[PDB]
């Protein structure tokens, strides 16, 4: 008996060689391999395979190679591959990627992926499954930002802030031991993973270090607190001792130095350069040259992503509004013109496509959109395909190389930068079960279901009074993973090694899972998956033209994007 | 170049299910007065007592149909079905409690089936 | 009024439909959530009018046509489901392939 | 001095012999007796009776026969009677039903119903008060379902699920020790009583039993997991050891057996047959014959309740949608036609009226409506009165017999089935104070106030910014019983004896009241209050006609129901 | 806008009134929550117009008559209460027996 | 529909604008939240229409004039900001001193 491929794909999701369109983009991903045994696919329902004595084993207790949860027939999109597999989860972690079911009667069952009495099932046939997004540039300004992030598939928020205080509205900073303690306690009620950044400012070590000991997971150097050579130096000395990451928003004003002075202060130490293109902040006009260096982990923030016809007008005015700048003060106009540059924004598109900028992030509520990191990553990839063509690395027909390069920017790379990739950032055995299911038609736009620690936390679902869950209105809603004490077991608070050793979680009564930040100081650009390119980036101080390998990097802004007015009510 | 969001572009060819496993065709009759529908992965010898077929020919086998589909027998309906071999360890537990071990134990399975009134033990 | 949770939620469908109808009236091709809102509100108002589930399954396929919506929207909407209070209590209506 | 009865009823609620219409139905309930002493009625307000030295005692401390709460002048509708009384609550439990006030000066005061300094007052004059509804068929799919249930007077949810995972969207199952632990922790944030069902599937005892030990309160056998003779048998063996209830959704497909085979596997042991009519699932076409047997506790789910002109068209399509069935595949059409049957749905109305189906339930979000169990019970009773007449048992004029038969279906009977009637399910002294106040005009449609453990948890109330609580918009809202740690003291998590003995609540940090499931295995149809009839139910396999005592049970579908478009905005 | 909790809530009354007015316009006898919504929104808009509490107590009894609503609805509505911002601040209006 | 949190919230702006437009139509001078609602909804509908950010910065200054609003309202509104989905994705529009 044979099944035609159209009918197979409709029933079980796609298999090897089949392609799927990402939303309404021109991007096609192709199934590279498939772990199934044809005829023994797992599925659940009336008269289906996962029934006792059949695809469900009726013999084994939970400890005996049985799963807590099986996602059947997933199309995985990850830095590790684009492929078809069942995903097995146990104790909140991914324990198996392969083929689930019952070894009694099925061929090819992965030995620790037994469906048993203890096993829940999520049908992933016809869905794309990715890791949860890791947003490393979050300003904690308004708690309503969490659902916004979850709805676009983000599952970890790294950053700082105490709410809508000016320090926090400007900088990803929770300053000092007391504010840090308060925000660790607030975090107990946020249905998302969290890590908190302290203020990377001071000329003595102790005031900076005591934040790490209090429970910060990293530091932010920000020009609004003085991004001076001294603050840069002390923060990196702390970070090297503490094994945490430092993010920087550099001295746009060039007040205490130019880019080369900031690099001298860094002195070859590892650093995460936020909004590296510079519209979001940094040494005018040449900050983006940071992304060429081996010790720099470079990210973009999302409003420049990608370069469109409204980008400049929007940014010039956004900047003037936010800094209370006046159009009739020439220094204000000069500042704005030095900071918002089509030459560097256009080059930023291309640097992403080339693997020179390694990460995406939001800048949520400060100069960026909490629910558009994933969205804008794919809009960028689509624009680059249209303007630059398939990458040379592609094996005819598919966009798999580009898809792996771009998915890495908001999943594994930010996790590696922050020292948390042992726990999150990819679909790999041994990592926390933060997983996002997407219908291909909504891919990158609106998540179907967001799984946190192996329990659904957020879902697009309908009328709670209806006979079935699909009648209108279908909207994003918090699910049982967020309710009661389950919010503690399905989310991680990431903290410094020292705060954990000093018993801060017990002192504060933290009940969430505690994650350790580690292996942040011994990495570089080379460790950024699919985005590991170092090169000399030249930014002309007169024209702002960007050159790499002797060639000007330029492209046009687009008038329309996919993943836009077809989907959104406003 | 009309865009259907999320559309598939499947490869050429067809998918062969249960490749390399022995296939067997048998006649099966619903002798009851109510409909019986049989799934792809039930040990075939353990189906409803009122299905009449050579029960020995169901041992260690299941329907050779796509995973998650079923064969339907209306009241009084007789038809041929194609079976394939069970895989993995070729053991069955539970269901109708006719096997509870290796499917190689044909005499024991048939003894149990006969005692309990599963039609077609020969 | 004694509004229950569903009554509160479903007000939003009516509102989204009103928004979408204004967009259509000024000449715009409608998008996915706009199209779904219009058809859903149509079903709920039809129940209020006392139509049968069978009538609404039929009518729901003629509310919007492909020329009313953006490219790909017809193929994005496999069905639209709504529950409303008919003269004989709450019932589910599913409109299959509402826009050809 | 004498008061005319109209004026008496307006001031104090009705008294003996007075009748009240249930909502806009044709059903009339009559006050059977009244515990008051005329002239000494309790009431609260400016210049009213419950004042210090008067109807409120000023001498006694709380421990000394004083109440925490008195509901004054309640018209109780319960399996135990339809009668007028004050209700006294203390330590979260009903401690007195009788006459409250001050023995200093009033005649006829029940000795432990003293209104004292410690006593809060709820005015129930002109209200009907019932026990909270006990829904034993809940799929835990979307947390927004809880308020939907509370708004129609449901106070206990028994069932299973982990959110909108396919296993849970199909089956009332929280599978295995880990999912059970996670959902017990989630339950800490749900403002309603809860019990969790494990997966009633396996061929070895240990995988099933470990769910009971982990904290499950019962088991669900579901065809979607294989409702085989073995799974049926092992689940009942577990239940008999563990003293928990087993629910079943049987093998619709008749794959491993017909109804008689399922009954043989049950082997006379006690079982709760869900959606016994079978549109909601079970041996086609004759599952409803289960309701004749002495060891079966039979419930309906709500979408077939009652038989109306849109029921069939709605169900046929609901089934096709949910099972992804195609109208042009003849086996799919045959399946649907075998499962959705006007002959059995019409008979189901009558079997309710005769006391042969003992219980109602929702099937919330799987094939049933979370907020319509109570609603549809009364619509059924009203239809049956219209089509069959007053029951022979009625004492002229009133519908009290029918009202007690029907109120029992969603209050006491499900509580008895589940082993929880020592705690909940009726207005009786010694039981938990889960009470629902209804205005007669909204009876069965929208609850006025829902009391949980003696504190209001949910209420229809108006503008929170207004001078008084009655201005618009009046809508259902969570009250103080649901806030902070009070949610722990006002709700019960029901659990197995073994999990309680093994210290699961302490292990998981559960703070809710812990209820013990017990006395589930030594009951039968005879123990279903007002609904205790056993008989041979014949379902014709050719025509689907249902016969009891040689007579075909049939009735017509109705075009209109009460408790419908007069009340609902959508 | 600086919306406070009451301003957010009361938008829903206006919306429900708009829904109910559309139902009335296409010939339907109105139900309990529809009737309450129309009269409530009338009161709040009247306050906005600068009418007095006394004027609205009078006018509120003439917004809907028994022929506008389903059987039993007049007797279900004993009064309708609304607070709104008058020229002289927030005041409570109660319309007694609004539909005779 | 697949509504996200922002789509749900922004329905309320459209509704408040509809309310305010009805108030203006019956002759009332508009207040602060009414004025802000009308201009905000105008911006979001303009994005939906496919106008540019630059067009809306211009047009937003001509939606309401001082004779449309109460005393002091022009001076209370320093700017109005709205984000909406343009053909090229979400963008921010700020209308400076919208009412002269
Ligand atoms: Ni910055
Ligand atoms: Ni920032
Ligand atoms: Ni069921
Ligand atoms: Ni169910
Ligand atoms: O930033
Ligand atoms: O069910």
């Amino acid at each position: 008996m044979k099944i035609n491929r159209q009918q197979y794909a409709e029933s079980y999701g796609p298999t090897v060689g089949d392609e799927v369109r990402l939303a309404d983009t021109d991007l096609w991903i192709e199934v590279e391999k498939d772990y199934t045994t044809y005829g023994d696919e797992v599925n659940f329902g009336g008269g289906k395979v996962l029934r006792e004595g059949m695809g469900e084993n009726g013999t084994y207790t939970r400890t005996e190679n049985v799963l807590d949860l099986l996602l059947t027939n997933a199309l995985i999109l990850d830095y590790t591959g684009i492929y078809k597999a069942d995903i097995g989860v146990k104790d909140g972690y991914i324990v198996g990627i392969g083929k689930g079911g019952n070894p009694d009667i099925m061929d090819g069952v992965t030995p620790n992926m037994i469906v048993g009495t203890a096993t829940e099932v999520i049908a992933a046939e016809g869905k794309i499954v990715t890791a949860g997004g890791i947003d490393t540039h979050v300003h904690f300004i308004n708690p309503d930002q969490v659902d916004v992030a979850l709805a676009n598939g983000i599952t970890t928020l790294f950053g700082g802030g105490t709410g809508p205080a000016e320090g926090s509205k400007a900088t990803t900073v929770t300053p000092g031991p007391w504010n840090i303690e308060k925000m660790l306690k607030s975090t107990e009620g946020l249905p998302i993973n969290v890590g908190i950044l302290g203020k990377g400012h001071g000329s003595s070590i102790a005031p900076i270090m005591e934040q790490i000991d209090a429970g910060a997971a990293g530091l932010k150097i920000h020009e609004d607190w003085g991004a001076t050579p001294a603050s840069i130096d002390r923060s990196l000395t702390v970070a090297d001792e503490a094994d945490v990451q430092v993010a920087i928003h550099s001295d746009t004003l060039n007040e205490a130095g130019f880019l080369e002075d900031t690099l001298r202060a860094i002195n070859g130490r590892v650093i995460h350069s936020f909004h590296v293109e510079g519209a979001g902040g940094g040494h005018a006009p040449d900050i983006m040259a940071m992304a060429g260096h081996p010790n720099v982990l470079p990210s973009s923030t999302n409003p420049t992503r990608p370069f469109t016809v409204n980008t400049i007008d929007e940014h010039l005015d956004m900047l003037m509004v936010c800094h209370h700048l006046k159009q009739n003060i020439p220094e204000d106009v000069a500042f704005a013109d030095s900071r918002i540059r089509p030459e560097t924004i256009a080059a930023e598109d291309i640097l992403h496509d080339l693997g020179i900028i390694s990460m995406m992030s939001t800048d949520a509520l400060a100069m960026g959109r909490a629910g558009e990191m994933v969205l804008r990553t794919w809009q960028t990839a689509d624009k680059m395909k249209k303007q630059r063509g398939p990458l040379a690395e592609e094996k005819n027909g598919s966009d798999n190389f580009r898809l792996k390069r771009y998915v890495s920017k908001y999943t594994i790379n930010p996790a590696i930068a922050q020292g948390i990739a042992h726990e999150v950032g990819s679909i790999e055995e041994g990592k926390f079960a933060d997983l996002v299911l997407w219908e291909p038609k909504f891919f990158g736009v609106k998540a179907d279901r967001v799984i946190k620690g192996g329990i659904i936390a957020y879902a697009q679902i309908g009328d709670p009074s209806a006979s079935i869950p699909t009648p209108q209105p279908v909207m994003g809603r918090r699910m049982y993973g967020t309710v009661g004490d389950l919010i503690h077991d399905t989310n991680i608070t990431f903290m410094s090694k020292s705060s954990i050793q000093q018993g801060v979680p017990a002192k504060l009564g933290l009940k969430r899972r505690i994650g350790t930040v580690k292996n942040c100081r011994n990495i570089g650009k080379k460790d950024m998956k699919w985005n590991d390119v170092t090169t000399d980036i030249d930014i002309n101080p007169e024209t702002y033209e960007v050159k790499v390998d002797g060639e000007v990097l330029t492209c046009e802004p687009v008038k329309e994007l996919p993943m836009a007015q077809r989907y959104f009510l406003f | 170049n009309y865009i259907v969001p999320g559309e598939y572009r499947v490869a050429e060819g067809e998918i062969e299910i249960n490749a390399g496993r022995e296939k067997t065709t048998i006649r099966v009759s619903n002798t009851g007065d109510r409909p019986i529908q049989v799934g792809s992965h039930i040990h075939f010898v353990e189906v409803n007592k009122e299905l009449l077929f050579d029960r020995a020919e169901g041992i260690g086998r299941r329907l050779n149909i796509p995973s998650g589909t079923a064969a339907r027998f209306e009241p009084g309906e007789e038809m041929e079905v194609e079976l394939t071999e069970l895989g993995g360890n070729r053991e069955v537990f539970g269901i109708s409690d006719l096997t509870n071990g290796s499917v190689d134990n044909k005499e024991l399975i048939l003894q149990r089936a006969k005692e309990l009134g599963y039609k077609g033990v020969e | 009024m004694h509004l229950n949770p569903a009554e509160k939620e479903k007000l939003q469908i009516f509102l989204a439909s009103e928004l979408l109808l204004r967009r259509k009236a000024r000449g715009l091709k409608l998008n996915y959530p706009e199209a779904v809102a219009i058809i859903t509100s149509f079903i709920m108002e039809g129940a209020r009018d006392g139509k049968t589930v069978a009538m609404l399954m039929e009518e729901g396929k003629h509310v919007l046509t492909r020329d009313d919506v953006m490219e790909g929207v017809p193929e994005m909407i496999d069905d639209i489901q709504a529950e409303a209070t008919f003269p004989d209590g709450t019932k589910l209506v599913t409109v299959h392939n509402p826009i050809s």
